[PDB]
This record gives structure tokens, C-alpha cells and sequence, in this order.
């Protein structure tokens, strides 16, 4: 079982780690769970039915504590998937993750209730589709694109905010007396913000036509200023995935050339001479004429290797375009070369016939 | 030498199982098997292919003993293996440090152990920095 | 009359099946008449006016089931035009289709009630326009897009979720009890809905200016959140677009190339001993000196076809460049191919002269 | 003054038509001045001013009368700047145009008011404005991005489309009796237009909670999927713009080929023996050893103009790296060309020496 | 202190000045000081909090005067930092500037109210932030991206307009006398502004059924144009700033050609019978055998540089297969000077042999 | 041979329908229809102008035998025709199926009949697997 | 010819307007100016480059008779004038029309009179369709 | 010279503060120095490396005099400079306003004084309208 238990010790925690197949359809449905749970968690606050509300959802919060009270500890031993901590050392030593302390500490708050919590008991399931995450990769994301952008989105920003100010302003000196709405700036600027987004509440508007000549413009402008940003980085993004789609099929490449490099050393360290080159030779004879065996084995894996990383790369427009480069340029190369050839042996016939 | 010789017949006989006077596809994946691994028959097969001189689909002990008695240098990859060397230099300046060497080395193609990795370093740096300059070790190994 | 029997068949059918040129003219009109039956089955749902409404309707019900009944069995017969389906076993095998089985099941019920049934009548209709697909490629086109976009999307969902809730319950302790709008959470939660998609329909908003002070940033956040996601699947369409139109140069150059590869292996069968080679002998005999002539035929229009697939590729940017690539570069290999001649002419006079 | 006459004619037509300067200058004013027109026409539907409207607007309707009466007149004789039009037949043949025929008319219908006419008045104002464009190139630019991105148009309308009909449907079955308002199916359809364009008029709105969890989906899904095709066709603008951009620099570059050839073939009939080549000739003869020296004249300006096609195109990114190749790779090419003739003088001197 | 008199000048203001670094936070905060300021200027504007508005309103007043009048003679000074402009005449000349004088004018009057003014009070605090940019860079970047896609927003413009124009006529003169609120012309053309827009406020509405099926068309176009310009603009900022990346990477490349000519004229300036060229000796005299050593000084300084240009741009996609092309360009034509050099010695060695 | 000269001349008479020494662009038409096929005048054209030597727009019997004589080793378009395949194996790696080989070759170009593709595949497919290796097949045809 | 000598010293004295031996750019303006046209100074300055053998600025009789005694096909510029031809046949397929020729010819570069183009379509339309096939219209003019 | 000899030995032990018969990296950063600049140390590395002949880490008087004899038209770097010169020149016309290379040559690089970039531009500004013709003043300095 001991191979049995490595293996599902590695794999099933790469799963359960940084996935790559169909980790994320048990992680999207423990999702559901917790969130579901939350929505009834709502589901309490209406009182013509809160009563049932309850009687099924603490069924479901017995459910979720006991779903990441054991993803805590399963995770703990999955991790023994990882090489760098194997046993009392290692895994009693990455415990004291952030992510994982606050873990902890909202489970134990959960069972301690699971032993007139409705307020933060809604801040605990908010902690843990905020655990959904492990690593910010969204603030991340975001970032980098904003920081992208910052010069376009500080132009946008600004702009409004002029517009903003500007046309309220104008507007409150606008119907200053006809409408009990427009009475104070403040009315106004909470009338040229939920404006200027679209909301259009409706609770204040003007009726003096000459106020409406005013809103009838710089609506025109500022709406589709706030507008902007949205659009903006929606794109963003858009354009951000398609140039990473091409870097893909590089990185597709850089694999193969990433594993060629050590079958390279593999050889090397195969002499004979080269004892103090011990690597290979104790992992063989820990994976253990056959040690020069043992030499050609790793030494012809790199060969292998080697036209290997030769298809590193395989495609890619303007790489592609350099192999078909390649193609010409190169098979031109090859009769540049035999041209050589034909010159070196009429240098060598020189003094032949002479 | 005759010494390498009699080594190379040794390990010749050690993969001719059947003692037929080349080696098989099947005596490779068997020794591979005795040493551990499971190479997929098509790696057996190009490893005959980019040993077997004649194509005959085993190893016979003339290319046994020609693979034997070739060297690294002897192999012509310079500037290939160099351009592999560039892809973890990312910045292609010549030094990739030992801790990209190392980590890399621990979760990417056949990654080696502690010790190979720590000789892989040892022998890739040189002046003692962690950095390792590539080409030049590239150079050392090649020639 | 069979000649342009099986003429008809075939040409119109793909006309009636995948089209290319003018197939959608019929196809849209078809659809204009289901759809405005549909609209004018609404008509029904005034009363108003709802007595000519099926006064007019029922005319238009008869119209579409005798539109559709006489499509499933035309599209039977010209799907004649199929070379893999032609008489018995083949139009009698491929009627089992799921669209055609909903097909001859909503449209016998059309005719049942066509011999009180307003509401499944609509949902009849209803899979009528549905049955305007037939391939799904709405929902595949999509879920590529989506699919392409995952990572984005979750980004935008994930923090556009979390402004929702946050910035809800925080005005709804914003004007618990200065409003009877916002009186339970389940309030707020419409109340953020509603607000955050900018649709504003003005039945609540705060008015403690603290809690405007609340809404009037979280606005400003969530608004262009919940804005994000169609500008971004926009955009993805637009650039999964343009880039589509350039390989689309490919294609036309690709069916050159892939035709004249038939005629090749058409060559080949032309040997008079390759008598095991019967296809294209029997294609000619079945299609009937004169044979070897016939071999001629297939074989000159072979080499004819080879220069035909010599400009399948015209031009792409990038291959253009590749094809300017290929006149620089070709000339410059006619020219050392030239000097490749002199260096061959001098070796051999080296043994002329010595 | 008939050099000044011709040259005023042409070239002040050149503004009047199809500019590339300063002519939107007076073409923007005169806009301003029969849209502003307009809006003072809308001004007298205001009844507490609009006394003093009319009082102003026939004013301003004697002005654009003259405007446009004149600008008729003064595009026909400004229209002599056309070759192909030059007095009677020309003017007099060009006149059938049906935006000259609709300028007339719309036109003369003015100055006959103007010698109770509000509503077709208003009618006739817009056609001026609609005047504005004489090309329609604003429908011709949008059909383009239209049909060039058909089919994801029609997929974001088919699936709106549906949302639309299967959420308004649900919730009129949801809140059936429980509000006044939603009490026809159409008025359900005209709930969920009001709303999945993110309006929000307030006038309807669900109260049932089932109802309002009903729209609390179907809204996240539609309101999106209505805000993509204007997201859509504003990158698809976007998109063509900028590849229009560089394709610019390359129609830069065709109009110097587009006149070197004249002069080419101004080099091919200026040949003495060429007198059936009367074209150059009779066009100097017009524009009058001398002979021969008008030979050289156009022929020369042939040759400095091979030079100046020789700079037609100046550079592009892949072209200017087409040219960064022509750089390297014809220095190779010259450097070849070396090494041919070296191989040419020993072939010589082959016999030379033997 | 003199020499760091002038590096703090010089540096200290460069940060003050147009910088690179993390002048942005002292700029972004004093920012918010002003900014915020504004904020409770209007926190005055609530009765029910005003007194304490103004009660810290006018310290937070003090602040801003004081920050502002001290950023003015601050950056006098650390504008010594500036060759052109040292003492006298080139600070007692810089000090014209609109925005300085701007700046001086509403600071006088803020420290003049600092010594019933709420209102241009306002308007100071206003410009101070308008102050922020001293540029117009704001604009610059607009105007381009619109003069870029002047005919995409002339087109969704016009199309919109009239959308607008028919649209709202139409169910002016569809609701006429069956309510009150499309009374007027001008009644619905505020309701098709607010609609088209999606404000949605929702004292306005058709309710005859007929009318409701005018708008629920002209709606669903109107709303997505209007909805265009927006999005335009929203990517039109994308691809700029995308490209504007590439081209970063090549101006990285042009500072070291841009300095290595120096040295190469530093080099020519430096040969002892060109005296006259005392540019460098009068560098290094004041800068101060030793003199030719000083010409090997900067010579070899350019030398250095030379190699340092020859790596001045390093990599580009399509620059990068320049390099790429320039790799295997390069040595093919290493190889070809080497088979020149073949040749070379054949031609010499024909007569040494004859 | 001289039989296949005597075939040769037999065909030609055949496409000579004039019998004036040379098969013009007409009597290619017609021999065509007498085969079933409309063929394009530009079609017949193109014919004449890889088999007419002399560019007379006929095709003598000297251009006839030549062509009658020459073989498809004796054609010099090996990669041309190697692209060519390559497109149906959009991979690009060696191999396309006998399904899409079959299908397409039903549905492009000229499409052929069953055993038309039927006697395609089985010279294309030779080791019996479905999947058409394509260089293979060339290297094949083209010698 | 002798008489070609003379023509060409003749047409020389007429831009030898001061009779100095060369023809300097102020007479070449001045006879533009005479036959009507407006030449730049730079542009009588190529001219002169393209003529002035010695680069004096001026063009010598020399000069002059050199080029009066060269011809067409003594130019060299066959692809570049045929890639010229290609940008106005925007398809690329050899033909441009009579149409586009006589329209662009009306309205870009030195836009010629009618029969001025008009010479030019019968010259380069030989054919008589007004399908103005560009590369045979170089090689008839070329050679 | 036999004088250029003797001011390259006075400048060599000027460089030669230790009299050791090579300049080291040290004496090179202490004249630095004494001239006033701070030089990094790899900066004085790359000086010796392009005088070290031999590579040892030191200038001798070898490497000395072999660069104080070398002229600018002994360096081989004409088409470099010119691409150099290009960049300032954007639009690459062969003219460079003086305007532009006075601006940057004042905030770019190793910025010179105001009398540098003076006869700067009377050396590259050779005719007298401040548009500086790069590839002129490279052919002038580079012979
Ligand atoms: C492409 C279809 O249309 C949209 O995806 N639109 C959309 C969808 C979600 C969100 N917010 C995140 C969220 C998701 C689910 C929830 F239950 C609550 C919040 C915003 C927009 N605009
Ligand atoms: C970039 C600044 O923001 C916008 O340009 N937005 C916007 C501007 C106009 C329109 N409609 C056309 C129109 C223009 C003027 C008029 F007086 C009447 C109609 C729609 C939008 N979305």
C-alpha cells in the first residue's frame, strides 16, 4: 500500500494543489456548497419562511464544517505529496501559512458554534469563498492590468470627475428654487452620481427647461466617461489572453528544451574518472559493465534527449516563419557548404598539379 | 583500451540477453526493467536507431563498442545544448542562478537528486556564486 | 427529367442544407413568418384587441405547420442530393435524428391541434425557432470564448460578487431603520442587485446621507464590474474575428493543395501492369490507345492540378513576406545554383587541362 | 481672370467636393447653422416661449433658405472644376443626380413657405441634415463591420432573445397575482425590454420573492448579453481603424509607382518614328532639336520619376523589415555577384592559361 | 553644503518635476490633502453637520494655502535645478508661465480669504486640482485617440442623432392626447434622451400599447449606439497603449545610440592640431602626456560606447527575428566572405602558377 | 517500346481527330465529351501548353509520345506534392487518417469513387492501420 | 547618327541658353518656362544629376548627347516599372483595365490629356479588350 | 613618432602609478579620479579589455602606444555610427536639426558642455542651417 499511498499522497494533492485536469469540478462543487449554504444563510432573513429557513440550513452548515474541517487535515497529509516536506519536519513546519491560520481559526469558531451567531457566522462562510482563492491571483491580475493602464484610466478618472463636478454644480444653480430636490450641493452630487452611472433612480430630476438644457449635455459627455473604464479593460484583458496565447506554444517549446539540459549534465557526470561525480551514479545504484551499462542508459537518454529539444519548438507565425526561414536559409546553407567542399579540394589539387 | 573493450563486451553481454551478438529491443526494456525504469518500446527503438549502425532493430556489440568508446566531445550538440541552457536564462545574460538550477531541476523533465543536482551545480559553478554562467559550462563539457 | 432529377436534389439541398450563397434569404423568411406568428400569438394576449387577434392568427397557424410539415418531407427527398443516403436504407436510416424526432413530434402536434392549447402552442413555436440551428454552433462559438476567457471572467465574477455583498449589507446597517425599504436583508440584496447593473428602478435608495456616502463609492466600483463581462466577450468575439479572416487566406490556398494530391494517386493508378490499381479504370469505364489515352487524361490533369497547387497559397502578410522571402532569397539560390554550375564545369576540366 | 476663374472653379470645388484640408471648416458651420435652426424649431414647441421663438426662427429659416439655394447654384458652376463637365452638357447632364433632384425639392419647397407648414417644415430640415453626407459611406462603413462579423451578431441575438422570452415568461408566471402589473404576457414583454436594457423605468418590478429570485439570474445573463453587440461593434471599429492605419503607409507608397509609369510610357511615345504616338506630342504642341529637347524633357522626367517610384514606398513594419532584408540580403547579393565574376575571369583565363 | 545645494536641487526637482520614480506619492497626496478639502467644503453644504463642517473645514483650509504657497517658491528654487535657468535672469524669467501665474493668482486670494466667500472658494480649490496637471496631456491623449477614429464617431453620432430624432417624434405622436407627460415636442425629447441613454428615471413612460411597440424597437438600436462611443474609445486606449509597449522596447534601444555618437564626436574633437576643437580640452581643463592621455580618455570612453550601441536595442517579436535573421544571415555570410577569401587567393596564386 | 509507340500513335489519332499531326484545342474537347467531361477551353489550352513543345496550340504526336513515354518518377514535384499532403494532415505529422483521407477525397477537389479512394488508401496505407502516412506514400509514387 | 549629333547640339544650345558648353539649372527652368511648366530647382538639379556625368550642375553637351542617344532599353528598370504596373492591377493577375488606367491616368501624378492615355491603353491594350494586361506592355516597351 | 613615442611613455606611467609596466585596474580608477570621474571597476575592466592585448587585467605600455597611434579612421565602426546617428534623426533624411542634437546632447548620455555641443554641430554642421547631416559628418569623421 506504501506505493499506493505515495502515489495517492502526490497525486491526488496536485490535484488538490495547483491542478491541471478536473481538480476544479470537486473544488467548483464544494463552491456550491458553501455558497448555497450562504444563500439560505439568507434564506433566514425572510421571515415568512425564515422558519424553515433554519430547520434546513443548519442541516447545511453541519454540511460545510465538516466538508473544510477535513480538507484542513486531508490537505495537511496530501501535502506529503510535496518532496521538500515529508513526515514530522516538513508538514509540522508549513502549517503556519496565513491562509491556512485563518483556516483554522474560522473552522474551530465554525465547530465551536457546530458544538445567535447569524451576523459573523455570515462573516466565516464570506472567509471561506474568500478561501476559495490561496493565492490573490486575482488581485494580481487585476493589478498588472491596471498598472497597464494606469496613465489611460488616471486620464478617464479625471475627466469625469470634472465633468462631475462641473454639470452638478451648474444644475444646483440651475433649479436652485423650482425643484425641493436640488436644495442643497449635496443633493445635487448624489443626483450627479447615481446620474452619470446610468442608475437613473428617478427620486430627483429637473423640470425647469432651462435646467434640463444643462443636464441635456453634459449627460452626453460624463455617462459615457464612467462608461469607459469598463470598456477599457475589458479589452485589457482581451488582448492580455491573445498575446499569451502565442507565448503558449513557446513555453511548449521551453519544456523539452527545459529536460534536454539535464540528461546533458546526466552525461557528464557519467565518467568513470568523474567518482567525484557521484549524482548519477548513487541515483542508479539507489534506483538499482552494467555501470558503464548504467552510463550508456543515461548518457543515450541525453542523445534521445537531444533531437528531443531539437523539436522543442514546434510552430509559432513569426517562429514559424523563422523555420520556414530555416528551410531556405539553411538548405541554402547546406549548398554554400558543398560549394566549400568543391572549393577545398581544388585548394587541395593546387599543389596536386602544381 | 583492450581493458574497454572487455568492459564493453561485459555490458554488450549484460544487454544481450539472448546472446544472439546484438541487442534486441527486448533485452533493452528487460535491463532497463533490472535497473528500474520502464522506457516505452519506441524509446528502446530510437535508442537502437541512434545506435544500431545498421538499422537492424538491436544493438549489436560494433555499436556497442563504438557508442563505449565515444566521448561528449564526440557528439557535436555545442550550440544546441547551449540554446538549451538560454531557455531557464530567460534573460539569456549568461548566469542562471542556482536556485532556478536547482528548483527546476527538481520539478521539470527527468529531475535528478540533491547530490546530482549538487554536482550539476558544482560542475556548472565555478567562481562560487550560485549564479551559473551556462556557456561557459557548456564550454567545459563540450570540449 | 432523372438528370435534373438528381440535379435539383443535390444542388438545392445543399442550398436547403449548408449554404453559401443565397439559402438565408429563404431561410430568414421562413423565420419571419414562425416569428410573426409568435408575435401575433401575443397578439392574442390583448384583449383589447385580442378577437382579430386570433381572428388573424389562426390564419398564420395554418400557414406554419403547412410551411414546416412540407420541409421535413422536402428536406427528406432533396437530402437525396447525400451520396452516403439515396433510396431505402440511406433516408430511411438518417430520420432519426434528434432534430428531426422533436422535429415530426412538435410539428404532428401542431397539425393534432391544427385538426384551448395557447400556452404549449407558444412553447411549440417556440422550439420551431429553435429548430433554426440544427447545429448548436451558437453554443459552441460561445463556449470557446468562454472557455478562452475563463480566468478573466472568474476575476470579474469573483470581485464583482463580493462589492455586491459587501457594499449591500453595509448600507442595509446604513439606513436599518430610517427606511421601510431597507428592512431586511433580503431587501438590500434586490436593492443591490437592481442598483449594480444600473437598471434603476427607483422603488428604493438611502437617504441618510451616510449611507449614500456608502452606495457612492460601491457604486463606482460594482457598476463597471458588472459592465466588464460584455465588454470583455465583445472584444473576444471581435479579435477571434479578424484573426479568423487571416487563416482564412490559408483555407482558400489549402483546397488547391488539397485537390491535387488526388490527382496524384490518379497518376499512379495509371500504370497498365497496376491492373490491381481498377479505381480509376473502373471510374473512366463506369464514366465511358483510347486507354492509354485515358491515361493521359487523368495524368496530364494531374500535372496541370500540380501547378494549379504550385498558387494554391496567393498572399498572407506574413506569407507574403514569405513569398517576397521566396523571390529574394530563390533568385539568390538560382544564382549560387549558377555558380554551383561554374565550380562543376571547373572540376571537371581540373582532370581536362591536368 | 478666366486663369483665376478656372483655377477658383477647380480647386474651391476640390474643398466644396471630396476635401482633405480645411473644408469641413464651412461644412461643420453651415451644419451649425441649419441644426441649430432645427433646435430653435423644437424651441417653438415650447409654449411660454415659444413666441419669441418664432420671432428668432423665421429668421433663421430666411437664413438657411439662402444657404442652401445658393449652395446648389454655386456646386454647379464650382462643379466646372470637372474635367468631364465643362459648360452646357456637362452642368446640364450632371443635374439628374437624386441628391441634386432631393435638394431641389426639399429646397424650392422652401422658398415657396418661404414667399402652418411646422410639422413637414421640421421634415424638410432633416432632409438638409440627412444632405449632409452625399455618399451614404456611413450605412456602406457600418454593412461592412456588420456583415464582417455576422455570425456573432446573430448569435448574441438569438441567445438574448431567448433569455428575454423564457425569464419574462417565468416571472409572469411568478408574480401572476400577486401585482396589478404583471397581469398580460405583454406586459411581461414590455417588463423584461424596459429592464434587460438596464432602463429601469420603475414602473414594474416583481414583489413575490420567488418572482424577484426568478429575474435575480435571468437579468445577470441578458442585461449582459443586450450590452455586447454595442461592445462588439465599437472594437469592430476599433480593430479596422488601426490595420487601416498601416495600410496607409503603403498607399503612400502606390501613388509615386501610380506616376512613374506615366512617364514611362511618356518615354515610349516620344520616339520620332513614333508620329502615330501623337499623344505626347500634340500634348506639348498643346502646352507650347526643340522637338527632340521636349523628348528629353518628358523622357528625363520619366527617369527622375524611375528614381522617385524607386522611394514610392517608404517603410512598414513587416515591409520595413522587407527592407532591413533588402538591405542585408542584397549586400549578400552584391557581395555574390563579386564572387560571379570572379568565377568569370578565371573561366576565362581557363582558356587563358591552357 | 553647495554640492548638495545643487544635487538636491537638481534631483529634488527632477522628483518635483516630470518624474520616474515615486514622486507620485508626494503628488497623490497632496492630492487628497486638497482634494479632501474640497470634500468637507461641501460636508459645509449640510445643514444638519455644517457647523462642525466649517468647525474643521477651515483648518483643513489653513492647510491647503499653506501647502500650495510654499509648492510655489519650492519649485522656484528646485528649478535651479534646470542648466538653462541659474539665479537671476533664468528664475526672475521662467516665473511667466500661465499655469505659475494662474497658480500665484489664486493663491493670493486664497491667503487674501485666509487673511462669504464659499462659492469662488470652490472654484480656487477647483483649480488647484485642474493645477494638478500643468500639462494638457489629459487632453493631448484624447484629441489623438479622437482625430484617430474621427469617422467611427461621426458615424455613430449621426445614426444615433436620428434614431433619437425619429424615434421620440413618433411616440410623440403616438401617446399625443392619452397622457399627460408627451404633451410637447420637448416632452419627449427629454424622454428619448433619457431613454436612449439607459438612465431610465421613469417619470416618463408610454402606456398606449401601440406606442409601447414604437419605442420597444427604437430602443433596442438606439441604446446599443449611443453605447457605442464608449466602448470605441474604451479600446482605442487598449491597442494604443499595447503598441505604445512594442515601441518602448525600441526607444530602451535608441538612449545608447543616442549617446555613443557623443563619444564618437568627443572622439573627433580630440586631435592636438584640432585646437580649434577646444569643445572636450576646455571640458576636461575645467573638469581638471596627461592631455593626450585625457584624448585616450574620452576616445577610448567612445570606443566603450561604440560596443555599448552595438547592443543598444536588444530584442524585438519582429526585431527579434531581424536578430534572429541577422544570426543566421550573418554567419552565411561570415561563410561567403571565407569562400571570398577562397577565391581571393585562386586569383592570386592563377599567375602565381602561369 | 515501339507497341507502345504503335499505342501511342493509336491515342493520338484518337485526340487527332482532324488528323491533321497535331491534337488541337477543339478535337481535346471532343474527345473529353466522347469521355463525359466538359473541360474548359482554357483547360484544354493548359493541356496543350504542357504537352505542346512548340506552343502551336495543338498537341503533335511528337509532344504525344513524350508525354506516353514519361513516367511519374519522370515529373520532378516531390515536396510540392509532400505539401500538398501535408495540408490534409493538418499535425503535420506523417500520418492522416484513412477517415479523413477517405472523406475529404469524397467531398474535395475531383472526389473520386469508393474504390478509387479505396486503392488510395491501400497504396497509401500499407502497414494496415487506417492512418495514411503520407511521405511515405510519395517516396513511393515519386520514384 | 550625324544627324542626331546635330539635333542634339541643336536642342543643347536651346537649353545652352548662355552658350557656356554645359547646360547650367537656370537654363533648364527657364526652357521648362518656355515649354510652360514650373520646375522646381531641386528638380531641374536631378535632372542635371541624372544627366550631369561630370556632377557640375550644369548639363554638358556631352551629357546631353548621351542621353538624345540613348533609348528605352537602355535604362534598366524592367521589375521595378512591372511591380509600378502591379500596385494600379491591385489584384495582381497581369490585367488592369482600360477603365482604371484611363480614370487614374485622368486623376493621379502627371495625369496625361486624352489621347495621351488613350495612346497609351492601344499601346497597352493590344489585345482589344480594355483589360490593360501590364507585364507584356513592359516587356514590348523594355526590349 | 619618436615624441608621440615619449608622450604615450609619460602618459603610460601617468596611468602607470606603480610603475609595473602594465596599468591595473586601480591605477585606471585612481587617474579616473584624479581627472574626476568615478569609473566602475568593470568599466575600467572593459577599457583594459580593449587595450589588454594580452588580457591580463593591466594596460601595459604595449597597449599604450599601439591605441595613443591608432587614428578614428584605424576604429572600423562607419555604417554603426551611422545607425547611431540615425535614431536622433527619426525621420532618417540624412539632416538632424542642431535644435534636436544640441537638446538631447544636453539630457542624454554623457551630456557635454555647451561649447562641446557648439563644435559639435560646426563639425557636423558644415553648410550653415543648423539641420545637421549625420551621414556627411560620419564620412568626414570617419576617413
Ligand atoms: C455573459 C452572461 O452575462 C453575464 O455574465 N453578466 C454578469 C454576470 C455576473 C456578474 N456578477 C458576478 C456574479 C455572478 C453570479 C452571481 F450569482 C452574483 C454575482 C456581472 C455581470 N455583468
Ligand atoms: C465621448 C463623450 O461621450 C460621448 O460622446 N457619448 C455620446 C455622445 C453622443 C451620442 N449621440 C449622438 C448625439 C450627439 C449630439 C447631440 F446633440 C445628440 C446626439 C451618444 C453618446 N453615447
Amino acid at each position: 500500500r506504501n506505493a499506493f499511498y505515495r502515489k495517492l499522497q502526490n497525486f491526488l494533492y496536485n490535484v488538490l494543489e495547483r491542478p491541471r485536469g478536473w481538480a476544479f469540478i470537486y473544488h467548483a462543487y464544494v463552491f456550491l456548497l458553501v455558497f448555497s449554504c450562504l444563500v439560505l444563510s439568507v434564506f433566514s432573513t425572510i421571515k415568512e419562511y425564515e422558519k424553515s429557513s433554519e430547520g434546513a440550513l443548519y442541516i447545511l452548515e453541519i454540511v460545510t464544517i465538516v466538508v473544510f474541517g477535513v480538507e484542513y487535515f486531508v490537505r495537511i497529509w496530501a501535502a506529503g505529496c510535496c518532496c521538500r516536506y515529508r513526515g514530522w519536519r516538513g508538514r509540522l513546519k508549513f502549517a503556519r501559512k496565513p491562509f491556512c491560520v485563518i483556516d483554522i481559526m474560522v473552522l474551530i469558531a465554525s465547530i465551536a458554534v457546530l458544538a445567535s451567531a447569524l451576523r459573523s457566522l455570515r462573516f466565516l462562510q464570506i472567509l471561506r469563498m474568500i478561501r476559495m482563492d490561496r493565492r490573490g491571483g486575482t488581485w494580481k491580475l487585476l493589478g498588472s492590468v491596471v498598472y497597464a493602464h494606469s496613465k489611460e484610466l488616471v486620464t478617464a478618472w479625471y475627466i469625469g470627475f470634472l465633468c462631475l463636478i462641473l454639470a452638478s454644480f451648474l444644475v444646483y444653480l440651475a433649479e436652485k428654487g423650482e425643484n425641493d430636490h436640488f436644495d442643497t450641493y449635496a443633493d445635487a452630487l448624489w443626483w450627479g452620481l447615481i446620474t452619470l452611472t446610468t442608475i437613473g433612480y428617478g427620486d430627483k430630476y429637473p423640470q425647469t427647461w432651462n435646467g434640463r438644457l444643462l443636464a441635456a449635455t453634459f449627460t452626453l459627455i460624463g455617462v459615457s466617461f464612467f462608461a469607459l473604464p469598463a470598456g477599457i479593460l475589458g479589452s485589457g484583458f482581451a488582448l492580455k489572453v491573445q498575446e499569451q496565447h502565442r507565448q503558449k506554444h513557446f513555453e511548449k517549446r521551453r519544456n523539452p528544451a527545459a529536460g534536454l539540459i539535464q540528461s546533458a549534465w546526466r552525461f557528464y557526470a557519467t565518467n568513470l574518472s568523474r567518482t567525484d561525480l557521484h549524482s548519477t551514479w548513487q541515483y542508479y545504484e539507489r534506483t538499482v559493465g552494467l555501470k558503464v551499462s548504467i552510463r550508456a542508459v543515461c548518457v543515450m537518454r541525453f542523445l534521445v534527449s537531444k533531437r528531443k529539444f531539437k523539436e522543442s519548438l514546434r510552430p509559432y507565425d513569426v517562429m514559424d516563419v523563422i523555420e520556414q526561414y530555416s528551410a531556405g536559409h539553411l538548405d541554402m546553407l547546406s549548398r554554400i557548404k558543398s560549394l566549400q567542399s568543391r572549393v577545398d579540394q581544388i585548394v587541395g589539387r593546387g599543389p596536386a598539379i602544381t | 583500451t583492450e581493458e574497454q573493450i572487455a568492459e564493453f563486451k561485459e555490458a554488450f553481454s549484460l544487454f544481450d540477453k539472448d546472446g544472439d551478438g546484438t541487442i534486441t529491443t527486448k533485452e533493452l526494456g528487460t535491463v532497463m526493467r533490472s535497473l528500474g525504469q520502464n522506457p516505452t518500446e519506441a524509446e528502446l527503438q530510437d535508442m537502437i536507431n541512434e545506435v544500431d549502425a545498421d538499422g537492424n532493430g538491436t544493438i549489436d556489440f560494433p555499436e556497442f563498442l563504438t557508442m563505449m568508446a565515444r566521448k561528449m566531445k564526440d557528439t557535436d550538440s555545442e550550440e544546441e545544448i547551449r540554446e538549451a541552457f538560454r531557455v531557464f536564462d530567460k534573460d539569456g545574460n549568461g548566469y542562471i542562478s542556482a536556485a532556478e538550477l536547482r528548483h527546476v531541476m527538481t520539478n521539470l523533465g527527468e529531475k535528478l537528486t540533491d547530490e546530482e543536482v549538487d554536482e550539476m551545480i558544482r560542475e556548472a559553478d565555478i567562481d562560487g556564486d550560485g549564479q551559473v554562467n551556462y556557456e561557459e559550462f557548456v564550454q567545459m563539457m563540450t570540449a
